[PDB]
DNA sequence: GGAGTCCTTCGTCCTAGTACTACTCC
DNA sequence: GGAGTAGTACTAGGACGAAGGACTC
């Protein structure tokens, strides 16, 4: 929630006036509140090799680190794990994970109660029954070295005065053996890796559209430079073609934009605040159309 | 359809005939055999469409015609396996061949004849007779130079070349080039034509150089040979052949021969120190001397000093050893001439003492 | 679906192109937008570099040979190949796709002789002296499904195919063996071996956006009905499914195979052609008539659609010839799109 | 002397007796020596005395009607027992057979024991089950397995099975055999914590329990 | 370590305080500064000299450097490996002691109890576990696989 | 480091120590030799570091000692390449072997002697010479019968058991097994080892059978094999080798008497057309009489009648064909005897005139 | 709660080794 | 005709890339 520090804006380490729009502040740091208020400032994975390159510049390559993150054995995992190892092909054991819904939290006891088809299988295939009553005796059980960085930690000093690492084959890729929260509860600071396809993409659009410069003499474009009531936005906003317009790409969100019809910058702030289950379905969304 | 015949008339041709049939081939009645008892004759056909091998026995017992094809190599297997000097009955009943000998009972599975693909008939154009053992020195001083899977399909295999009463063979992959030509005494239309790579391993097969006559037909796109009673017929490819009047070397100024076996020796233990990948050597040659030196990675090093027939300017020259190794193994003389122009430029290659072949390799730049 | 958008929004859109792509998709002065090679499915990343790569060092490709010989097959595959054909980026130079296709092969190997030409520095004797997305979709469905005009099968159309893949299978009659056709749009054919027979081996690929699959223990004829499995670019064949406990499909026997040129031959199936209003004369008797007569074959009524102005009226050829079922593929060779209607005979 | 069997029926029971209420319908029993069909195949239908099953009726197609001139088991009762007594009974399921047979054999009233007292039973199952222990040992999953054709087979029920289960039970009980082979005190050091080490102990228990409220060292 | 070649055995380090802790940190990560293959990052015998304050070591028992030796029957090399925390290692090295009914176990603990009383040096005994009960091995089996 | 030795020296020793060099050398000194030049002797080692192989040359020309180790397939080629009665001279100049031979030279890298692995000296508990005709005979007779690749690692070797006056060698797969026992005219105290197969086969081939007498040392941990002046050691396979005395056929009170080449020359035939994975043959004995046949599942069909000696009673068995024709192929003799128990045991197979060799395959249930 | 970063696993292609069979030499 | 050498065929292992389930705030 930094947006609500116009510091972070002066400094540039923000984009948004928050005078301009009543950002708060106190979300982000609360002076009022004794625990560290990690400030987890996020960054392009694309240009992590730039990033490591400046941080190891400012304190050593050594005095850095990655922070790893752990893979678990869940629902859909154990059963492909155990399938393999009692020797199925992956073609048997997808016909039963792909009726397990895709659900963050999934175990086997919540698969039983939201699929009808696992009990059916389980009591008609020696197989099945077999493999899911030992991916039970297994389920969420670790299996491998967490896959990169879920963020970056500065140290004052060598990282391994505070953690051990893990590094690759070659030694690189360096990363911590404490996970994000157990990382920083052992007291060092971490950055997380944003993770944002569109900045890329903005970066390469503008090159190709900064071009266009030499092709007619026009300056180049500054994209914090546009003026913040345009026009031509909320004319093609009220036609609801917003599709590959960032954030704004679900059929649903699409549907709640032709009926609402945002108009000045302010709806436009509202929209992921309004696209939510508890405000549609409080009527709080009618309420603010009419 | 019945038959009877001796496993010992039966048996070398059965062996030349399935050789190049595919143990597994893409259509897999290719596999099996058409037998044909019609006439006093037996007819037996293995093709691949681009060859066929026809042998004919006349049957001297009992028989009745008909058309059937069994499997090959098994049977082959079988014929092979039979008792010294086997008396074999074979007869057609409904699906199967039922093989008697003496108390030896088979019953094969059986691939009708209908199914079978009759390769097609053609015109003869151009035919010749000559000796067994002119055509396998013509064959055998030539067959090894041949490409194996050259996309110029039209090099997987020798042009024949015919002008006068000589009949000529070259055979080459666009690296090396081999020709022989022999005195064929008949007086031939002119024409060109190249057969295939497996065609021609297979008929030199079968060269039984003995007395045999060997009578050859040919059309336009397909060639027919007839030695005794055994017929051969393949399709041929149309392809434009190069031209071997341009690669023949423009004016050799030095001439150098060899004793051949010493030469040999030579070649073989310089070619130890060589690239194992690209067979790469370097030719120092003066003044009635030859010193050929290698290299590889591994830091050795191979000399060879040996004294030759050169009149001539020191030259430097690298080739491909395997190609010249090859030569000298196939060519089985006393002595070689060597006709070179220089570095750069091809080389004529050739039996000291006979003309009949002629031998040019390209060098290399390494 | 992000280019169904850009088409209602006013976008287009160029086909790809080996000499004008980039990585990205690029705006030449003209065409707003043209492919960008990264933009291909299959191709990685290594390869996209490689062939701009080369390009850029040496002109814009000649040739199939001249890419062959710039770029080895280390960084361009086999696979990778193939995609560029059928995505069009090499329809400049190969007119024909299928000639491409076919070409691909032979160039390779090629290739790899032109590989070992180099680096032997080695002389050698002298020598050797419309639309973007609507065609390559168009592609994948003769790969993955093709069924314009309904099928070949008229008399019997979907109603015995049914080309929704596993998804459909699943939910199938029960029975000793479900009765089934698969057709296949790609096969390749391999027999092996062990010195005392073998059962095995057929590989097809199979519908809708499914997989491929097998076939699968089996074979009956013995080598006659293995010939008749054969067939590239091509395949119809008659099986039992049943729902297979081991997995990597379904199996599959083949108690029955017609071909694509047999159902073609559309029995009691057979041929309706729909021409412009505008047709010479000549044409009725000449190309039309020439393409039938060398193709003659399974007594096929010929119908006949005359687009008039004033009515449909059917003139009924029947001068003598039959034609043969291979004439779908030759007569869609030039500018034609025919029909295939249910066989007025059967009815 | 190997005996093949298997009995088409009409469905079974679910609960209790899974013959109780049922009859047999129709044998079709082949036999094999030395691992060869002889073609001396027992193929009988028989009377119903019940309505057949709509799941035994979809299973191969048998209609009661059909089974109404053919004779009964106490036709044939003398007729199959010497065909399969002093040989090896090879079934599926042991359990499910055997106790129609035994139950046929009981309705006849001639005091008849159990088969199992005069015959050596034998599952075919168990064996395949032991061979591939946890996978599906059916006679289709065999089939395939063992690269059978149950598709162009003329003969529809049990003697199709019955001929598939014997090219199964020739396969299991190939190829080979195996080689019969296989086949005081003294001192030693205890090491006392030093006065520093204890000084150490104390303080990190003293942390654990000013912070947990608990020492079990010590509970 | 230098002694056994190439072989790699199996080791407990035990850090006793805080010394120790950061010597054990300092430890694991120069094996992974090393760089490795399938096994894993490894550590040399001889990083115990320099990291070495506040650690208790365990010996590997049969698994281990000396266990590994005295199987072998190598009299000179089991003398070698044991110098090694002799040295380096004074009241802080214990022989592991090891009943889990495994290859060879009884003959190397008989061999070991004789060696450990002949230097006078101290003992410890682990049921070096992996799971609750004995009826999850089977599991852990498979996991593992 | 320098000597001088005749090509005709080198040869046999050379070829035979470069017979256990093949098994991809990753350590690349294997694929070199370990010269040590003392007294007027070089030797020679060829190894795959689990085994060893000596060769002395006697050196009549002048010598100095010391050691380096060249690339031995390249050395053994150049030497196999020049002809009879060539001079060979070498000399180590500082980090290359140089080898002259007259007027031709070649320079060898050099990696140091002190680098080659050294094997653990080990000493002699049992010791025994034989002629090598005995060794000869011993290991031919059995070697088909070696293990391919078992996780039963042990069964990969051949077990040799000495007592007595006895010596009986055997080796199996786990499914057929040949034995053979030789005279070697000294008595033996008991020792059991296995040899690894790829060491067996070098010992096979370094045998020509003729008059030096072979001297063998069998240790702890290793064997020790002296003909003459070359010297083959390898390791052992530990021990536990099953109890061969328990899988014998315990009194086959049928006999089964024939001659072996027809016998042979039958099931040659009958396998080709038997089961893929399982070689089956079916067999019936009958009064008098042995019927062989074969089948497959598309119906073809071998069948053999034959007149065979044989008391007894009728029964039929099944076998893997492939291993009883091994047997027959070793078995270079007149008459065969085969003594049965039932179709569902192992037979066991002699030479109907010794007991010395004795054969036995498992039964298959076809 | 959504989206992206994360690797691993599965499938396909290429390379290397090993055995068998044919061809050439004794 | 048989034995040795060379070439062909088959099988295993490793690399590369596209697909999928997962754990990050």
């Amino acid at each position: 929630s930094g947006a609500g520090s116009l510091v972070a804006y002066a400094l540039k380490i923000t984009d948004l006036d928050p005078l301009e729009f009543d950002l708060l502040f106190e979300r982000f740091l609360n002076p009022e509140r004794v625990s560290m208020p990690d400030f987890d400032v996020d960054f392009c994975m694309e240009k992590r090799d730039q990033v490591i390159e400046h941080v190891a510049d400012m304190y050593g390559r050594d005095a850095v680190s990655q922070i790893i993150t752990f893979g678990t054995m869940a629902a859909k995992a154990v059963i492909r794990d155990v399938g393999r190892v009692l020797g199925h092909p992956y073609g048997f054991v997808d016909r039963i994970s792909k009726l397990i819904p895709p659900d963050p939290g999934m175990t086997l006891a919540k698969a039983f109660e939201a699929e009808p088809q696992l009990p059916e299988i389980y009591e008609a295939d020696e197989e099945v029954k077999a493999l899911i009553d030992m991916a039970r005796k297994l389920e969420g059980v670790t299996r491998n070295a967490g896959k990169h960085a879920g963020g970056v930690v500065i140290a004052p000093t060598k990282i391994t005065d505070f953690a051990p690492l893990y590094c690759d084959e070659e030694g690189k890729h360096p990363v911590t053996q404490f996970d994000k929260s157990d990382v920083e509860y052992a007291g060092l600071v971490k950055f997380d890796f944003l993770g944002l396809r569109t900045l890329t993409i903005i970066n390469w659009a503008l090159e190709m559209i900064n071009k266009r410069r030499a092709k007619n003499g026009e300056p180049p474009l500054d994209i914090a430079a546009i003026p913040l009531d345009d026009k031509k936005s909320f004319d093609m906003l009220q036609r609801s073609e917003t599709t590959a317009v960032f954030q704004l790409e679900s059929r649903g969100m699409k549907d709640l934009i032709k009926r609402l019809q945002p108009d000045c910058f302010e709806d436009m702030i509202a929209l992921v605040a309004l696209f939510r289950p508890g405000p549609l379905q409080s009527g709080m969304v009618d309420n603010f159309i009419d | 359809m019945k038959f009877t015949v001796e496993r010992e008339h039966l048996l070398k041709p059965l062996q030349q005939v399935s050789g190049p049939l595919g143990g597994r081939p893409t259509l897999p009645i290719l596999g099996n055999l058409l037998l044909q008892v019609a006439d006093g004759t037996l007819s037996l056909t293995g093709t691949d469409l681009e060859m066929e091998m026809v042998a004919r026995v006349a049957l001297v017992q009992p028989h009745e015609p008909g058309a059937t094809t069994v499997p090959a190599r098994k049977f082959f297997d079988i014929c092979r396996g039979l008792p010294e000097g086997a008396e074999i009955a074979v007869q057609l009943e409904g699906e199967r061949m039922l093989v008697r000998s003496g108390r030896s009972r088979f019953s094969l599975s059986t691939l009708p004849a209908a199914d079978f693909p009759n390769l097609d008939d053609w015109q003869s154009e151009v035919e010749f007779t000559l000796p067994q053992a002119t055509m396998k020195r013509l064959i055998e001083a030539t067959q090894f130079s041949m490409a194996h899977q050259d996309v110029r399909y039209y090099l997987n295999g020798m042009l024949f070349e015919t002008e006068g009463e000589e009949l000529r063979t070259v055979a080459t992959d666009g690296h090396r080039l081999a020709v022989c030509s022999m005195p064929i005494g008949q007086s031939l239309p002119s024409h060109s034509v190249i057969v295939p790579r497996k065609g021609v391993i297979e008929l030199m097969r079968m060269l039984d150089g003995g007395d045999n006559p060997l009578r050859v037909q040919i059309g336009s796109n397909n060639i027919r040979a007839h030695v005794g009673d055994f017929i051969f017929t393949s399709k041929l490819v149309d392809g434009r052949f190069p031209d071997y009047r341009r690669v023949l070397p423009k004016n050799p100024d030095k001439h150098l021969e060899a004793g051949c076996d010493l030469l040999k020796q030579a070649f073989a233990r310089a070619a130890i120190l060589s690239n194992e990948k690209f067979r790469g050597v370097r030719l120092y040659v003066s003044e009635n001397q030859l010193k050929i030196t290698a290299n590889n990675p591994e830091q050795e090093e191979a000399e060879e000093i040996l004294d030759v027939t050169y009149s001539g300017a020191e030259m430097e020259i690298g080739f491909n050893v395997s190609y010249v190794l090859d030569v000298l193994n196939a060519l089985k003389c006393e002595n070689v001439r060597m006709m070179l122009t220089d570095s750069v430029s091809s080389v004529q290659i050739e039996d000291a003492a006979s003309q009949s072949a002629a031998y040019v390799v390209m060098p290399m730049r390494l | 679906g992000l280019v169904d958008e850009c088409w209602r929004m006013g976008l287009k859109i160029l086909p790809p192109d080996i000499n004008s792509g980039l990585y990205h998709f690029h705006v030449n002065d003209d065409g707003e937008i043209v492919y960008g090679i990264g933009a291909i499915k299959g191709v990685g990343e290594g390869p996209i570099e490689a062939i701009i790569e080369a390009r850029n060092k040496g002109g814009y490709f000649r040739e199939l040979f001249d890419l062959c010989a710039r770029t080895d097959t280390k960084k361009l595959n086999r696979r990778v190949l193939e995609k560029l054909i059928m995505s069009g980026a090499f329809d400049r130079l190969g007119p024909h796709r299928a000639a491409l296709m076919n070409s691909l092969g032979d160039a390779l190997k090629a290739a790899d002789q032109h590989a070992k030409a180099e680096a032997i520095g080695q002389l050698d004797l002298f020598g050797v002296l419309p639309w973007p997305e609507q065609v390559v979709l168009d592609g994948e469905r003769e790969t993955l499904g093709l069924y314009l005009t309904g099928h070949p099968i008229n008399q019997y159309l979907k109603e015995i195919e049914r080309y929704v893949g596993g998804v459909r299978l699943k939910d199938m009659h029960p029975t000793e063996r479900g009765k089934v056709i698969t057709a296949a749009g790609l096969v390749v054919a391999a027999r092996v071996m062990v010195t005392k027979r073998g059962n095995r081996i057929g590989i097809c690929t199979l519908d809708d956006r499914s997989g491929r699959l097998e076939v699968m223990l089996f074979t009956d004829a013995l080598d006659k009905y293995q010939q008749l499995l054969e067939k590239d670019r091509i395949l119809i064949v008659s099986g039992q499914v049943s729902f297979d406990d081991f997995s990597g499909g379904l199996k599959m026997t083949a108690r029955e195979v017609m071909d694509i040129d047999e159902a073609r031959e559309k029995y009691a199936r057979g041929l309706a052609i729909s021409l412009t209003d505008r047709q010479i004369d000549d044409q009725l008797l000449n190309r039309l008539r020439q393409s039938l007569e060398p193709h003659r074959s399974g007594t096929i009524p010929v119908h006949l659609y005359y687009q008039r102005a004033d009515a449909r009226a059917r003139l009924r050829f029947g001068a003598t010839w039959r034609v043969s079922p291979s004439d779908r593929l030759l007569n869609d060779l030039r500018g034609l799109i025919g029909s295939e209607q249910v066989e007025l005979e059967f009815d | 002397r190997q005996i093949v069997l298997d009995t088409e029926t009409t469905g079974m029971n679910q609960i209790g007796a899974h013959y109780e209420g049922h009859k047999i319908i129709e044998i079709g029993a082949v036999e094999v020596v030395n691992r060869r069909l002889t073609g001396n195949n027992f193929h009988v239908y028989l009377k119903p005395d019940r309505l057949v099953d709509p799941e035994a009726f979809g299973v191969h197609g048998i209609a009661d009607e059909f089974l109404l001139d053919k004779p009964t088991f106490a036709e044939v009762a003398d007729e199959f027992m010497d065909y399969i007594r002093g040989a090896e009974l090879v079934i599926h399921n042991a359990a499910f057979d055997i106790g129609f047979m035994d139950y046929e054999f009981s309705l006849l009233k001639r005091d008849i024991p159990k088969t199992n007292t005069f015959c050596k039973v034998t599952d075919s199952l168990a064996v395949a089950r032991k061979m591939f222990p946890g996978k599906r040992n059916s006679l289709d999953a065999l089939c395939a397995r063992y690269e059978i054709d149950n598709s162009k087979r003329t003969l529809h029920g049990a003697l199709l099975d019955a001929q598939i289960l014997a090219e199964v039970y020739l396969a299991m009980t190939g190829g080979q055999l195996s080689l019969p082979l296989a086949m005081q005190a003294s001192k030693l050091r205890v090491v006392f914590a030093t006065d520093e080490e204890i000084a150490a102990h104390e303080a990190r228990l003293d942390l654990v329990q000013k912070k947990g409220g608990s020492c079990l060292w010590r509970a | 370590c230098d002694l056994l070649g190439d072989e790699l055995t199996h080791l407990t380090v035990l850090a006793a305080n805080n010394t120790g802790y950061q010597n054990l940190t300092l430890l694991i990560s120069k094996a992974y500064q090393r760089g490795y293959g399938a096994a894993g990052p490894i550590i040399d015998r001889d990083w115990l000299i320099e990291l070495n304050e506040g650690l208790i070591l365990l010996s590997g028992g049969r698994m281990g450097d000396v266990g590994r030796s005295l199987l072998r029957g190598n009299s000179a090399l089991v003398d070698e490996c044991v110098a090694f925390y002799e040295e380096h290692f004074p009241d802080r090295y214990f022989l592991e002691l090891i009943r889990t009914g495994r290859p060879d176990e009884e003959s190397y603990l008989h061999a070991a109890v004789e060696l450990a009383e002949a230097r006078g040096l101290p003992v410890v005994a682990t049921n070096d576990v992996r799971f609750i009960d004995s009826s999850d091995f089977d599991a852990h089996e498979i996991r593992v696989a």
